[PDB]
């Protein structure tokens, strides 16, 4: 929700009234999780050599 | 829905009906005629109408 942007004409009356509103939204960021996987098979009978 | 300020319309709360099993809406209140929907996992009616 960072700061508005700078307004060089910020210039009013002595005499005035506040203008409109100044309704602005709620910005979200937002991300996801990745599923990360390594799968290994390797027969038993590999398993059993030298 | 942003950007109004005021012009939005009013609110309204969830009545003794509304959060009931109240089964189907006559516009703005709850009817009073349609029997409420059956309990899936029971077979119960909490919703009735005087016969």
């Amino acid at each position: 929700d960072a700061l508005a942007s700078v307004d060089g004409n910020n210039a009013h009356v002595e005499g005035s009234r506040a203008e409109d509103g100044e309704m602005k939204p709620t910005v979200i960021k937002s991300n996801v999780t990745q599923i990360l996987r390594k799968v290994v098979r390797v027969s038993d009978t590999a398993n059993t050599t030298a | 829905v942003a950007g109004l300020n005021d012009t939005h319309a009013a609110r309204k709360t969830g009545a003794f009906q509304f959060l009931c099993a109240h089964g189907g809406l006559a516009g703005g209140v709850v009817d009073k005629t349609k029997n409420g929907p059956a309990d899936p996992d029971t077979g119960a009616v909490t919703v009735k109408v005087a016969q």
